[PDB]
């Protein structure tokens, strides 16, 4: 009703316009300087949004929405500030475009203009959308602070390494280490450990983020929220407790919802990291139905079939809120190496984990990262190579080390496993000898290593009289490839 | 500046962290952020290192009113010479701000900067004259057939509104020239006094063979080749003589 | 490339027209529709000897199996060929106002009822099935006119379910190009999305399908609620540069220009003194709309991106002499689309007066993005939308290589098409071995433009949209500029 | 039993309507864990659900993930808001893309906001004080 | 050491050995064919920034007193602040490299990093 009345009675003041004006902008300044103001007490905001869109025909003939400055004759970059830090939303990034417009219109005839630049950076921080990110990665940023240096490095993690312990004073000294575990989860194996241990001389959920992520129930010494309780869970699903597990899981689903659903009111982006610690959460619930019976190859391909198509649609998807999901699945399936028990049966989880490997290299290798798609070499290097098989997973190897710019052993280890695949030729095999040849003679091609007439009749020639949807897409692969 | 040289990034960065924690706790006018733009160069941002600039040219210019007259030369070269190769604004903008206030301000030292700051100029506006001779050679020349077919009531008022445009771009024709005549006394005062880039001698003899034959660049050199020396033509008399 | 030889050879038209007949037999809705602008290409009522002779090879194939809802398209493309022929200025250029009068001899276009098949409207490709859900139900006929290029013709189709959908009828108007080179468009589209990384973003190009009947004819697609910004927001009775701000003028800088274009060396300062007294306000459009923030922000953004990777697609494709009244905006999704495409590729830099900013940005459409300008939001999409062809480089060349090839051909420069487009403004201010030449050098030119320049170095995409960003916010070379370009 | 046949009468409801059963009953109280904990069974329709993503080319069929939010935040004001919460966290779905920001979808107003006078707000104040019973 | 294999090994231990700047060109681009982890991070002298994430793949490996003592090298060329904790942590032959980061920024100010030419 008060939203609508402060609009009624200004259209008929015509006079007191200025004597109401007067108290709204002290009543819109007075939540700054860190101020008494919560929820409930924020109604300028909304009176003064009600006075943008119901108040354009209470004026005259004349004052467009062009010229809604003079509504309520408030100050909109102040209106703006106050939005940003109790609604920050699209509200916030309106009222400041409308501030900067009159500022503009004024110059016809947190000031100076200086505060603009500020104000639109933390909208679009707080917004986090897919154009604010854009709009932070590049533009408005005149203030080369050394905290904002890291912020535009979200893509890139090699130079952001570098530039982020490079100053000793930070803010709070918790700035600093509490970003160096999830500095050094992006990209590590082992080194990450001794850091932490080395760290004690907030913080405590990010000194699990390395354990949980490679031997989980390995790493049951390393306690010196909600992925401490992931962490227990993790400790808790080895095949001889399933109560606490079940019951610490709803608990950790059950914690973190508040405060991400009571405070987003507005967001796209915000979300995101909320599904993922769902989708993380689920995966773990659905896999513990597995372990509390029996294995079966049946219903070990059903559920990674499930997963696949799951998986599928995050196609779309950047590493933003799937790298904890992957994670997840890559512990959850190797907590089960050390209870197999299940020799006739091992190659079959063997190579489970060697097609999720393969997928999680293939997916890591189409955002130009580096260490990530190596990470799927630890596993199939200490646990699948035991064997040395023939051909069925040398390939994302030499795919991650053709992605550096070595172009050296990605081009040897081919023609050595080439030598032993023409002799093991005395299945999967068939199908995995065409795509082989083909992407040597698609890097051979580019980098011209030997010349062009060698394939023509060696490898781009064999991988057609040699060669069931998986053997016609490698087949229309060869010869495409071939034709090109 | 011995570390940006081997393509290296985090021992140059280095550099950084001593110069900010305690030369930085005066903040000088302009006597060490220049490594600081060169190492976020090295980088590939190339926005952090165009901005500093940008913020400290506009400081530079008002403490105007010894190193700061040697080092405002290079200060505005090196924003020259790096926004010429990213195209982040018109080159029109340097030729009378940025490059053409780094001569009429500027001893080994200052001499040095004066030679870069000359050469940096003169490389620019070679560039600048090959843009314009390209352009001439292949739009006027796809323009020229168009005209003749088209030459073949009121088409007369177009043909000669035609004549007044072509009249009217010869203008860059004519421009060209002074285009040249800029890149030809940058390379006249830059040699002179300096060394390591006896290698642009012969750039001004290519633009001297034809293109000094009708143009005015005949009568500057005599009256500037008093002043520069003869002891690094050695690799000219293959083609000069002849 | 049918019609070029049909007589030819042993084996080469015989193993053509077997390949065009599955087409036609598969998809017929996509073959009737572009069978008709060489069946129909020379109807005229009160080399293209073998296009005729193909044309009638093809009905006679296509008719023997297909039922008689063949010459019912015939009929009704004839329809289209008579009101694009009957149209006369001495009833509707002053008559248009606000009613919609309809037209007595058309009659429901020679009284139809129905047909079976689907018009331009839209359709949805199958994948191996055939599909009869969307035809025509039934037709009226009210005549409207929004326009004066040359007298455009603006009617509405009624087909199933009930939707109203506006056509446009151009006449004395070459729409073959915007017929051949419009599919472009949707081919980028498909080609980035594709791609996973331009998956995630939007950044879609809206197209329209477009039907040509003959010469100097064509029928084009009508959004509802898509009006032009030339007459939006430069007019005299409805436009937020004069309805808002009274204390500049509207006409007079039309004429400021025309009166400099008679002079060269005052150019720059006329533009400057020109622009210092006058500012943009299309950044007034979003928030005039909608008045939610959230749906604000979405359109603004949208609106952004789009005209990001117009200019990109633009000038990898072309498409020079973008005036005012061709870039066209939705209402209810703000996305730029090209409608007139007057000129081929390569035409600005041979054409009197050329033109230099190789698309449209001018300071209405800098300040629609915002408060950041180009440097948030504008660059970083071009960069992004910049290397997902460079990826794939050796594809999107493929199609203007076939497309050149044709025999149809009307992209060189003609001494009547050069000039028939821009003799208007000229009165307002008044009161062959050579085409291929041509051809393999614009080839070269649209091989150089991307993942290099013209100056020879790389120029990778940290500076190449740098370098276009700046080749169109500069005063300098707008003075040098069209008059009717920019008012 | 009664329910299920009743609401499955001539109706399979397993790509759309499965979705929209539970997408346009947000109308009762806060303890709706029963839609909630029936769209679980979701996980065994991914390949229609893959499709019915992959079909949307617009700013819509993503209510679901508001609805859901709505509902938590319904449910943290009342009581017994812990069996609440964990029913409606299972979502299972993490493709939400395609937009910026998501509406109210508010059509009670639009409706009523027919009226051209200034009686709009009058008549809005008579709705929000006859909701209140 | 038959079937001529070992001739490859023994010229790379030749070029090893001799370290001039024709053993570094031949060395540098692969010589022998070897996909062994000890010969992949022989080759990287000359970036360090892949090099850095290719030292903790030897974990399961023997000889973990090399493999620590190269990451102590490979973290004390390029590095802020990082190395301290690392030094401090990894106390769970080497000892020279312990003062590596601490002799190159705050000497006298890290006499606490004791828990040869560089001592």
């Amino acid at each position: 009703l008060s939203t609508h009345v402060q609009g009624f009675f200004t259209s008929c003041l015509r006079f007191s316009q200025t004597s109401r004006s007067t108290t709204p902008a002290n009543l819109d300044s007075e939540s700054e300087h860190f101020f008494r103001c919560c929820l409930d007490k924020k109604s300028q905001r909304t009176m003064l949004a009600v006075v943008d869109y119901m108040r354009r025909q209470k004026r005259p003939s004349s004052g467009t929405i062009f010229n809604d400055a003079f509504w309520l004759d408030l100050n909109y970059l102040e209106v703006a500030k106050v939005a940003q830090s109790c609604a920050a939303h699209f509200t916030a990034l309106l009222y400041a475009e409308i501030y900067a417009d009159k500022k503009s219109m004024d110059d016809q005839e947190e000031e100076t203009g200086i505060s603009l630049q500020d104000l639109l950076l933390e909208i679009y921080r707080s917004i986090g959308e897919p154009d604010s990110l854009y709009g932070c990665g590049g533009g408005k940023m005149l203030q080369p602070i050394t905290r904002l240096r890291t912020y535009e490095h979200e893509a890139m993690w090699g130079k952001a390494l570098v530039t982020y312990d490079l100053e000793t004073a930070i803010p709070s000294s918790t700035r600093q280490a509490g970003i160096i575990q999830a500095l050094q989860n992006l990209g590590l194996c082992h080194i990450l450990s001794v850091y932490l241990k080395g760290l004690d001389y907030e913080l405590e959920e990010l000194h699990y983020q390395a354990a949980w992520r490679n031997m989980q129930w390995d790493h049951c010494t390393s306690v010196s929220s909600y992925h401490e309780s992931l962490y227990n869970a993790l400790q808790s699903l080895r095949d001889r407790e399933f109560s606490t597990f079940y019951e610490s899981l709803k608990y950790a689903r059950v914690k973190e919802v508040e405060e991400m659903c009571k405070r987003s009111l507005e967001s796209v982006y915000s979300l995101y990291p909320t599904l993922s610690r769902l989708q993380a959460i689920g995966e773990l619930e659905s896999i513990g139905e597995l372990f509390s019976r029996s294995v079966t190859h049946r219903q070990l391909s059903e559920v990674y079939i499930k997963w696949q198509k799951h998986s599928q649609l995050l196609k779309d998807s950047d590493f933003s809120f799937q790298e904890p999901i992957m994670a997840l699945r890559t512990v959850i399936l190797e907590i089960l190496m050390e209870k197999e028990m299940d020799n006739s049966q091992r190659e079959c989880i063997k190579d489970i984990l060697t097609k999720h490997l393969v997928e999680l290299s293939i997916l890591a290798r189409t955002f130009k990262n580096t260490q990530l798609p190596e990470r799927a070499i630890f596993q199939i290097k200490q646990y699948n190579s035991v064997s040395c098989g023939v051909s069925e997973w040398q390939l994302e190897e030499a795919q991650v080390f053709w992605a550096k710019k070595e172009q050296s052993l990605a081009l040897s280890i081919l023609k050595q496993m080439i030598k032993k695949l023409d002799a093991s030729c005395a299945p999967s095999l068939k199908l995995t000898y065409t795509e082989c040849l083909r992407v040597c003679g698609n890097w051979l091609a580019e980098t011209c290593l030997e010349n062009p007439a060698v394939i023509m009749q060696t490898y781009l020639e064999k991988a057609v009289e040699v060669a069931s949807d998986e053997l016609r897409n490698g087949k229309m692969k060869a010869f495409l490839s071939l034709a090109r | 500046i011995l570390a940006r040289t081997f393509k290296n990034t985090q021992l140059p960065e280095r550099a950084i962290f001593q110069i900010k924690q305690y030369n930085s706790v005066s903040c000088g006018v302009s006597e060490w952020q220049l490594e600081e733009a060169q190492v976020f160069w090295a980088k590939k941002e190339q926005s952090l290192a165009l901005s500093i600039l940008k913020q400290m040219i506009k400081k530079l210019d008002a403490s105007c009113a010894p190193s700061l007259k040697l080092t405002y030369t290079e200060c505005l070269r090196v924003c020259g010479n790096w926004l010429a190769e990213t195209c982040l604004e018109n080159p029109a903008v340097i030729m009378q701000t940025y490059l053409e206030k780094a001569v009429e301000v500027a001893s080994d030292e200052l001499r040095n900067g004066k030679m870069k700051a000359f050469l940096s100029l003169a490389r620019f506006s070679d560039t600048q004259y090959q843009r314009i001779e390209n352009y001439m050679k292949s739009s006027e020349f796809e323009n020229k057939q168009a005209l003749l077919k088209r030459a073949k009531r009121y088409t007369v008022k177009v043909q000669r509104e035609l004549e007044l445009d072509e009249l009217a771009l010869r203008a860059l024709k004519e421009d060209r020239k002074r285009f040249l005549c800029k890149a030809v006394e940058n390379y006249i005062n830059c040699l002179l006094s300096g060394e390591e880039h006896d290698m642009w001698v012969f750039r001004l003899c290519s633009l001297w063979l034809e293109n000094s034959g009708v143009s005015e660049v005949n009568g500057m050199m005599k009256r500037d080749g008093m002043k520069i020396p003869t002891y690094k033509f050695l690799p000219l008399m293959y083609q000069l003589a002849a | 490339r049918m019609g070029t030889k049909m007589m030819g050879g042993l084996g080469f038209h015989e193993v053509l027209n077997n390949l065009i007949s599955r087409i036609s037999m598969d998809h017929p809705h996509h073959t009737l529709f572009i069978i008709l602008a060489l069946a129909n290409a020379n109807r005229d009522e009160f080399l293209d000897e073998d296009r005729t002779e193909a044309a009638n090879r093809i009905i006679c194939t296509i008719r023997s199996r297909r039922p008689q809802m063949v010459r019912s398209v015939e009929a009704l493309c004839d329809a289209y060929i008579i009101l694009a022929n009957l149209d006369a200025t001495q009833w509707k250029t002053q008559r248009k106002g606000i009613n919609i009068p309809a037209d007595q001899p058309i009659t429901k276009l020679k009284n139809l009822e129905d047909v079976v098949v689907p018009t331009m409207e839209i359709k949805v490709d199958h994948t191996g099935e055939y599909g009869n859900l969307v035809t025509i139900q039934s037709f009226k006929a009210e005549f409207r006119l929004a326009g004066g290029v040359n007298l455009p013709k603006i009617i509405d189709c009624v087909g199933s379910d009930g939707k109203e959908r506006r056509q446009l009828v151009k006449g004395r108007d070459d729409l073959r190009q915007d017929a051949v080179m419009q599919q472009v468009f949707q081919m980028c589209n498909t080609l980035l999305q594709r791609n996973t990384e331009t998956r995630k973003r939007k950044l879609t190009i809206c197209t329209y399908k477009v039907v040509p009947l003959s010469q100097r004819s064509g029928v084009l697609e009508w959004c509802t609620g898509t009006v032009p910004i030339g007459e939006f927001l430069v007019n005299n009775e409805d436009g937020a540069h004069k309805r808002y701000r009274p204390n500049d003028f509207s006409a007079f800088q039309c004429q400021k220009k025309m009166m400099e274009v008679q002079k060269f060396e005052e150019k720059y300062e006329v533009f400057m003194d020109v622009c210092q007294n006058f500012q943009p306000v299309f950044r007034y459009f979003c928030m005039e709309k909608f008045l939610d923030p959230a749906i604000w922000f979405e359109k603004r953004l949208a609106y952004t991106r789009s005209v990001a990777t117009s200019s990109i697609v633009g000038y990898i494709l072309g498409l020079g002499d973008r005036h005012v009244q061709n870039i066209l905006i939705n209402e209810q999704s703000a996305e730029l689309v090209h409608i007139d495409l007057g000129v081929a590729f390569e035409q600005g830099k041979i054409l009197p007066t050329p033109e230099t900013v190789p698309f449209r940005l001018t300071r209405d459409i800098v300040d629609g993005m915002g408060i950041t300008g180009v440097e948030g939001v504008f660059r970083r999409c071009c960069e992004k939308t910049m290397e997902v062809m460079r990826n794939s480089q050796e594809t999107l060349l493929t199609i203007v290589e076939v497309l050149l090839y044709d025999p149809l051909f009307d992209w060189t420069m003609n001494p009547l098409k050069a000039l028939y487009l821009q003799q208007r403004p000229e009165d307002e201010t008044e009161l062959d071995q050579s085409f291929n030449k041509v051809a393999e050098r614009v080839l070269m030119r649209l091989q150089e433009k991307l993942k290099g320049v013209e100056e020879g170095t790389v120029l990778s995409v940290g500076g190449q949209v740098n370098l276009l960003i700046q080749q169109a916010i500069d005063p300098k070379n707008l003075s040098r500029l069209f008059p009717g370009w920019k008012a | 039993h009664f329910l299920s046949v009743s609401v499955y009468d001539a109706l399979p409801l397993t790509r759309l309507e499965g979705l929209k059963d539970l997408r346009r009953q947000l109308e009762l109280h806060k303890d709706q864990m029963v839609d909630i904990m029936r769209a679980s069974q979701d996980n065994p329709q991914d390949g229609i659900m893959v499709k019915l993503v992959v079909n949307l080319l617009q700013l819509s069929k993503m209510a679901i993930n508001h609805t859901g939010e709505k509902e938590v935040l319904e449910a943290v004001g009342s009581c017994l808001g812990e069996v609440g919460p964990i029913d409606f966290s299972t979502i299972a779905i993490q493709h939400s893309k395609d937009a910026s920001y998501t509406k109210a979808l508010k059509l009670f107003e639009d409706k009523e906001l027919q009226w051209t006078f200034i009686m709009l707000t009058y008549l809005n104040n008579t709705l929000v004080e006859d909701c209140v019973k």
